[PDB]
């Protein structure tokens, strides 16, 4: 499996991986925060 | 035959180019210069150097005075909160003066800041026009670029200055804002009849469409004959090669008539310049001369009485 | 009938269909089989428009109009006197455009140059087809196409625009307008630059591409080059039309016909960073 | 022009614009005719009077050049009006057929113009199209493939030669030509970059205009470090002929 | 060997990358267990 | 784990890290300040 | 090697980096303890 | 204080100073003329 | 006092000065014309 | 030096410049006296 | 001592100063936007 | 480094100071006149 | 403290300082002029 | 030797940097004490 | 590094510091005057 790095560049791919994961996490967090059940700051909305 | 000329295959890199020596009467340029790999994929890779003198520095200073006025008013309209500023930035504006003040100088919170920002932006734009003229003259070239810029400047002045003058009120001008100025465009069309029936508006739209049409055609033609050395448009006019012959024969066998390596750029210049000229004429006529364009169209047989 | 240098190019070959039967010129125009076909389609369409106008109340040029069928016919075929003429004129126009593009392809093959021009015309054909075929089908009936009139299709444009609140808030519409204005700016710049290099100041020799690079490095600090400006022109002119077609595809088929584009942007105003 | 009358200022202005636009169209179509006139009559027409069309071609135009010379357009000496072609039929509008070899006669898509037999001189009187071995300070941006060493294949998969140099354009930095050593000849020809796909097969250069065995026929340059405009145009036309005659 | 690396450097980077990715996955699993304990998802067809 | 520095230039890694951390802190502070339960300046609303 | 650093520089830079990262983490932990003592989060499905 | 003229060119500084001063002066005059108390041409606006 | 012309180019100075003077004059004239008291054409507004 | 002017040229230009400037100021002062005779400005806090 | 053999003091200082000024402006504006901490006009309503 | 000598530097500085002082004096006189025309800085209740 | 001038060109540093100070002063004056209490022209509002 | 500075110059610059940093933080601490003396923050969930 | 010696930098820094100090003095005087005209920092209820 380690041959992927013989095919891709580590420093050029790891940055895209980090950006991708950060964007995914921020999107999931915002979606959860926008609901009423899983809002963890102000709680549910009556 | 299979390589489309969209992207450069192999890039050549040398020393930076300082530039053609300037005609006496100008300051020296800057020396900072860099290269960009992505800009070289589509065009040229060298970035810089830049020339800044008196006109460019004064233009930037006045433009930033105007931008700062606009931005400080946008922050004051939101109680200086940066969070609420970022929340709704495209919905904020610096409104034109109120209709009850005519062409006088209104209070600051009712049109004075708008007038000062307009004045400084106009001075900035005029200084940039002077800069284009001056930079073109300092190399011995013609002044076609500045006289094309003058038409856009004329449309800008008609929108902001001339038509309010002829109407006798500063309130007829657009606001300084992203969405508010689109709303102003909509309300301007609604207020003076239907702007579709203004014939100079129709001509301006025709020239914008023809500008897009012609620039697509010219780009496609020059890319198609670039294998024979067609992109060197200046040398192909002083010494006609086979690339421009094929380019002319394509359009001659297609639509019956063709141009030369130079006259097509005159077609380009004129179709680009005629859009803001006809637009400015149509804007100056709207209000001072005609106040309902659909009634005008009905009078001249453009539409049934409806 | 030939230019002073044209004779060495009028060789035989490079057709797609028909062999050497239609491989001739009529004046300056090359013919091919697609030339015959496109002139045929154009003439049938013009005769049909004239016949539809004779059945109408006026011969006024600005008031001629070929109206699309009524919504009660769905996506079927309408009677000729109540909507079918619009459908047949649309068919004839599409045929004329496709045959024009194919004739351009034949001319490109005969001359030995790239196929960029028919490829770029295909974008305008795609926008027309989106306006008269794709969007009416996704909406449900042919009654959604625009009329063939000089001043009635402008009324169509305005009614369609006001059917979605204010059409200015359409984001693809905003991107397309930006591309159109940038295309105009770049055309003016390129024309003026080449003209000023070929017609210099009084008593000067004709300039060179180095002067052209220098003047824009002195104005704004960067110059794109001679091949870059043509690439960018094609790119901008095609992106404008692509995004206008997208703009019209999402209006109606995606956003409902009674909705508002200004209220879409509220997705930005309700972000939890600042919403409560 | 009074209030209530039919005539008003807007339509007067519109008609003024219509007249101006007719004038501008005439001026533009007049400028369009500075090359290729008068026309060459077809078969079965009179040749006693010239055909020019209704917007008459304007007077010749003179351009001042850098060294002090001048250039008068139209360029009538670039036309090459007498070539090896025969008409395929006696009626007007008929195509022509090459009587000999279209690769060597310069007809059809392989047609070139009679340009000046000198190199383009650049802003310091030194040729601009130059081999990289004679342009001090320029290199090939190692992020892109290095064509020097790759073999070149024709439209039929046959290898025609190998790449030995890259000719660049000074003052417009770009790779314009590749120098190709033919397979079994030790001779050098030029290949325009827009005609080649560098690295289409991983270690090769693909040219789908001519067959691999036709590189031997590409025209050559007089000097090994510079190329004239006529030679450039001939080298481009040779590859252009293969688009229709390579079979 | 077209990425500009050797085999040994590739193996080094791959080992470190695998261990880091594994630690990330373990922390994420613990976070999901805690999140389910705080408030569960996947309701029944009638609702919560 | 010191290996990463033979591959990544610290003079850009640290800049990216600092800009990203500052942006994240700004975002979280704004989110907290926009609520009513966690507004530490004007206090709760209504 | 590729970043232009030798082994010794890389190792000592890693050491100082880890130390500073650890100080940042412990300060953040203290800040979060204080924040919880001021205003707790993670309510119940019925609220606070 | 005279030594400063070895750092800055007198021409550039003296030509930018005049531009700055004129801009400031016209901005102040405009602000004064916008108000009602310091309008020196028409005087105070008619009170509503 | 003449020393100023050892710093400034007289041609540039005259161009700048003439443009500036004309612009300032036209601005003052327009401002005066916009008022009610100092309008010398049609006089005061009622 | 900076201007590339002979000192004699500088004094000549200065003389003619000062003459023109003084004539301009004189005629402007006459204009302002006539304008004040026509209508004074600078009203009182209540108006004219 | 910290090893400044890596970061040019010029750039790392000008960026630091610009950043600090921006942060301070943001904090002052945030405070001014509130009614409790407005130190110019005071509380609202 | 400005392309200036030292004597001419001091001369420029002298003339600069004199003209700066003249400007300042004229401005102070204008401000005295303006204040005796209309005072600014009102009271917290108004003028 | 004088060592700083070995690192910074006094020309650019001083002109940036002047621009920054003028901008800050303008911003403060604007904010003050925008309020009702500290408006020194036309005085307080109502 | 990457930055372009020596190793003693680095020590000197770092010493001055630390002194300035510390002075800044001291002034900021005093500012915050005064600000709290003017208006306390961090209210209770009931309010102030 | 910048283009200065070790002594000219000294005298430039001295002049810079004197100018900065006098500027600060003038600002302090202006602030005393402004507080005497219209104080700020009100109480939680207002002025
Ligand atoms: C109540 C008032 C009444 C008034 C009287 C009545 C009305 C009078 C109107 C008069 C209008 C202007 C007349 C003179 C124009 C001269 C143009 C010129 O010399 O062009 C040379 C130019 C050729 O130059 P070239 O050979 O390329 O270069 C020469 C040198 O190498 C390069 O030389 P260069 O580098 O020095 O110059 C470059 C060149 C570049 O080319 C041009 O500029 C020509 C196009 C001009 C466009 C003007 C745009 C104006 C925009 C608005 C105004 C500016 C606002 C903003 C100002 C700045 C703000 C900061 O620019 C010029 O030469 C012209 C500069 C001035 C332009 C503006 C003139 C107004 O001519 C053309 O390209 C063709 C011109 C168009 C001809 C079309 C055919 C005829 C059209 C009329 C038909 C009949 C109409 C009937 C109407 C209805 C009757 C009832
Ligand atoms: C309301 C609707 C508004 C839009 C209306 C659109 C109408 C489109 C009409 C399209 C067809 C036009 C054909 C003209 C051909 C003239 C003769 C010719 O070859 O000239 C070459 C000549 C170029 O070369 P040259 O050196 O200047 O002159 C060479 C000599 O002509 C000597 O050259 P040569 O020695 O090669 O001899 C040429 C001769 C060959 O010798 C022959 O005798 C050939 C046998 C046929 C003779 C008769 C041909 C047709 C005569 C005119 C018919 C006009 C009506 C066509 C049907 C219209 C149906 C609606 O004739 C031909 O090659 C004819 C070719 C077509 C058949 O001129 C052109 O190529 C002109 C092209 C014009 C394109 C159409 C532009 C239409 C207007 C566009 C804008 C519309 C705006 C509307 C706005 C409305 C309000 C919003
Ligand atoms: C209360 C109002 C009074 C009045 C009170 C005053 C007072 C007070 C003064 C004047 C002064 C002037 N008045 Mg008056 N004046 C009045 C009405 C007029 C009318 C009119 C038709 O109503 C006109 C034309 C004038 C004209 C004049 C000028 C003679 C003079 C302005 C000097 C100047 O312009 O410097 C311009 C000098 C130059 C060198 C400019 C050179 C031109 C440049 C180089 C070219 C620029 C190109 C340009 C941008 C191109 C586009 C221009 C457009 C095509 C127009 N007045 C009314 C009656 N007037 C002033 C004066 O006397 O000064 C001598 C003065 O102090
Ligand atoms: C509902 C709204 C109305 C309508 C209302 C208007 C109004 C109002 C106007 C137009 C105008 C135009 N309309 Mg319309 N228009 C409508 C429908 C259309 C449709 C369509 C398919 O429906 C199209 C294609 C168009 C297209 C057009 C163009 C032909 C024309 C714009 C020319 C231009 O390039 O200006 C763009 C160029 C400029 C504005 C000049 C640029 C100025 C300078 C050069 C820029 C300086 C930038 C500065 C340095 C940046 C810093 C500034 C600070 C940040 C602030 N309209 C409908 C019917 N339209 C304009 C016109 O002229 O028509 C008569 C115009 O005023
Ligand atoms: C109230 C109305 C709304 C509005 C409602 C609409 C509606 C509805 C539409 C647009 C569309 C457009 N609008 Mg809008 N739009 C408004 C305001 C504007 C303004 C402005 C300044 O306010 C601008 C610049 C625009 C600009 C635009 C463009 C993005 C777009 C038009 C280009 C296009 O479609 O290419 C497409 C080009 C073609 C289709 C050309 C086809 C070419 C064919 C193949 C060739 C024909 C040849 C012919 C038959 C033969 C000739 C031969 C002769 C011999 C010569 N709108 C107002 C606010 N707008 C249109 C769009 O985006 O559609 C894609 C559209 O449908
Ligand atoms: C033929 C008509 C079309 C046209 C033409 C046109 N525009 C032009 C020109 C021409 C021929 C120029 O020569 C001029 C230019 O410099 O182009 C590169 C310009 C220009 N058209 C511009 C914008 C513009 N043109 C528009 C439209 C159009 N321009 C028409 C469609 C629009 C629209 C649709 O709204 C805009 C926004 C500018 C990019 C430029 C004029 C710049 C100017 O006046 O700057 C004033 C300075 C300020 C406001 C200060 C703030 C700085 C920036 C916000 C301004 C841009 C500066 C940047 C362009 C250069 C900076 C370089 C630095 C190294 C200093
Ligand atoms: C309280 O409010 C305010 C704001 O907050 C709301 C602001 O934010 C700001 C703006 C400041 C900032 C916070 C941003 C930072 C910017 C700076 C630090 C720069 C500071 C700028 C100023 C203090 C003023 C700037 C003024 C400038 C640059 C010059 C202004 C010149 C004019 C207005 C021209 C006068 C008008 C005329 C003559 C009309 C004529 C008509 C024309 C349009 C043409 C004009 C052309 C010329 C006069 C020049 C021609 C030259 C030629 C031909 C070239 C000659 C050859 C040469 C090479 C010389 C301020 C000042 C402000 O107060
Ligand atoms: C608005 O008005 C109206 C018209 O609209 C202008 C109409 O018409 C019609 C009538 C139309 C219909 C009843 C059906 C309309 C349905 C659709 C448009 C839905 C979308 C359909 C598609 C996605 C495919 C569209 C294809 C169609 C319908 C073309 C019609 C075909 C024929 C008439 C048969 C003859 C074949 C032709 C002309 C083209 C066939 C269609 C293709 C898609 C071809 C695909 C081509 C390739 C895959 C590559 C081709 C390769 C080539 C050329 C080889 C080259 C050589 C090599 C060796 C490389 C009505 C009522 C109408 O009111
Ligand atoms: C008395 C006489 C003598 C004076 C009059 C002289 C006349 C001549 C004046 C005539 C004026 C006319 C001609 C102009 C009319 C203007 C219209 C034509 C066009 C309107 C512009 C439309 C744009 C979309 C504006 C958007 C700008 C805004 C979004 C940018 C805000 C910037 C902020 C964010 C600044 C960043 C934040 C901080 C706080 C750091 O700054
Ligand atoms: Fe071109």
């Amino acid at each position: 499996m380690w041959r992927i790095w013989l095919l891709f560049d580590p420093r050029r791919a790891l940055v895209l991986l980090f950006v991708f994961l950060f964007g995914l996490a921020i999107i999931i967090h915002f979606i959860l925060l926008s609901t009423s059940r899983f809002n963890w700051l102000d709680g549910p909305r009556a | 035959a299979q390589y489309q000329n969209i992207f450069t295959q192999v890039q050549v890199e040398g020393p930076a180019y300082a530039g053609v020596p300037l005609r006496p009467g100008s300051s020296p340029r800057e020396t900072q210069t860099t290269f960009n790999y992505w800009l070289g994929k589509i065009g040229d890779a060298q970035v810089g150097p830049v020339y800044l003198g008196f006109t460019g520095v004064c233009s930037l200073l006045c433009g930033f005075v105007a931008i700062e006025i606009i931005g400080l008013n946008m922050l004051a309209s939101v109680d200086w909160s940066p969070i609420e500023f970022l929340r709704q930035f495209c919905w904020l504006a610096l409104e034109p003066p109120k209709p009850e003040y005519g062409l006088t100088i209104p209070p600051l919170k009712e049109g004075g800041w708008w007038l000062m920002a307009g004045f400084f932006l106009t001075v900035s734009i005029a200084l940039w026009w002077v800069r284009t003229y001056r930079r073109s003259r300092a190399l011995g070239m013609g002044t076609h670029v500045s006289w094309a810029f003058a038409s856009a400047i004329l449309l800008y002045l008609a929108l902001g200055f001339i038509q309010p003058l002829l109407m006798g009120s500063w309130s007829e001008a657009p606001p300084f804002g992203v969405f508010p100025h689109l709303d102003w465009t909509n309300n301007f069309s609604i207020k003076y009849g239907n702007l579709y029936y203004n014939p100079f508006h129709c001509l301006s739209i025709a020239f914008l469409y023809g500008s897009a049409l012609l620039f697509a055609m010219h780009g496609a033609t020059i890319l198609a004959v670039s294998r024979y050395g067609g992109e060197r448009e200046i040398e192909q006019m002083l010494d006609r090669g086979t690339a421009l012959e094929r380019a002319a024969l394509f359009w001659r066998w297609t639509m019956g008539f063709n141009a030369t390596a130079e006259s097509i750029h005159r077609w380009a210049w004129w179709f680009a310049v005629l859009c803001p000229l006809t637009g400015a004429i149509g804007i100056i006529l709207t209000g001072p001369v005609v106040d309902n364009w659909f009634d005008w169209g009905v009078k001249h047989g453009l539409a049934p009485p409806r | 009938a030939m230019l002073s240098f044209e004779k060495k190019y009028r060789v035989r070959g490079g057709t797609l269909i028909g062999g050497d039967l239609f491989d001739f010129w009529v004046g300056p125009f090359y013919v091919g089989i697609f030339g015959v076909m496109t002139v045929f389609f154009a003439l049938i369409g013009i005769a049909l428009i004239a016949w539809n106008t004779a059945l109408g109340p006026t011969w006024n040029l600005w008031q001629i109009s070929v109206n699309p069928p009524d919504a009660k016919y769905g996506l079927g075929f309408a009677p000729l006197a109540e909507g079918g003429i619009w459908q047949w004129v649309s068919i004839c126009a599409t045929g004329a455009f496709v045959t024009w593009a194919l004739r351009e392809v034949e001319i490109c093959r005969k001359l030995g140059i790239g196929f960029h021009v028919p490829f770029a015309f295909s974008f305008a054909i795609f926008a027309y087809v989106t306006l008269v075929v794709i969007r009416p089908v996704l909406m449900g009936s042919w009654s959604y196409g625009f009329p063939y009139g000089i001043f009635t299709h402008l009324d169509w444009v305005s009614n369609t625009g006001y059917s979605y609140g204010q059409f200015h808030y359409n984001p693809a519409h905003m991107i397309a307008i930006t591309f159109f204005f940038t295309t105009c700016l770049a055309l003016a710049l390129h024309g003026g630059l080449v003209l000023s290099a070929l017609n210099p100041d009084r008593g000067e020799p004709v300039k060179s591409p180095e002067h052209e690079n220098t003047v824009f490095r002195d104005l704004v600090g960067y110059s794109i080059g001679t091949i870059g400006i043509h690439r960018l022109g094609l790119f901008l002119a095609l992106s404008a039309v692509f995004f206008s077609a997208v703009c019209m595809i999402i209006s109606g088929p995606v956003l409902a016909e009674g909705g508002s584009w200004p209220d879409w942007w509220n997705w930005w105003r309700n972000l939890p960073i600042w919403n409560p | 022009m009074q209030p209530g009358a039919y005539l008003d200022l807007a339509q007067v202005t519109l008609y003024v614009f219509w007249i101006f636009f007719a004038g501008l169209l005439f001026y533009l179509r007049r400028e369009d005719k500075r090359e290729g006139y008068p026309l060459v009559a077809d078969a079965g027409s009179g040749t006693r009077l010239a055909k020019i069309g209704v917007p008459a071609p304007p007077d010749p135009k003179t351009y001042l050049l850098r060294g002090g010379a001048t250039k008068t357009v139209p360029s009538t000496s670039n036309d090459r009006p007498n070539v090896a072609l025969t008409p395929a039929a006696p009626w007007p509008g008929a195509p022509f057929v090459p009587t000999g070899n279209p690769f060597a006669d310069g007809v059809g898509p392989g047609s070139y113009a009679q340009r000046a037999d000198v190199p383009e001189l650049g802003l310091d009187n030194l040729p601009i199209i130059v081999p990289l071995r004679a342009a001090k300070g320029m290199f090939l941006d190692p992020r892109d493939p290095n064509p020097v060493g790759m073999p070149v294949v024709g439209c039929d998969g046959v290898v025609g030669g190998t790449v030995t140099e890259v000719w660049v354009d000074r003052a417009e930095v770009l790779a314009r030509y590749l120098e190709v050593e033919v397979a079994k000849s030790r001779k050098r020809v030029l290949l325009p970059v827009p005609f080649a796909l560098i690295n289409d097969p991983f270690g090769k250069v693909s040219v789908d205009a001519i067959r691999g065995d036709q590189f031997a026929g590409v025209p050559t340059t007089s000097k090994g470090d510079q190329v004239s405009k006529l030679e450039e145009d001939k080298i481009c036309a040779y590859y252009g002929a293969g688009t229709l005659y390579a079979t | 060997s077209i990425s500009g690396l050797s085999e040994a450097e590739a193996k080094e980077f791959h080992s470190i990358f695998v261990t880091s990715f594994f630690l990330f996955i373990v922390v994420a699993v613990v976070a999901h267990i805690l999140a389910w304990m705080w408030r569960p998802w996947l309701p029944k067809a009638t609702g919560y």
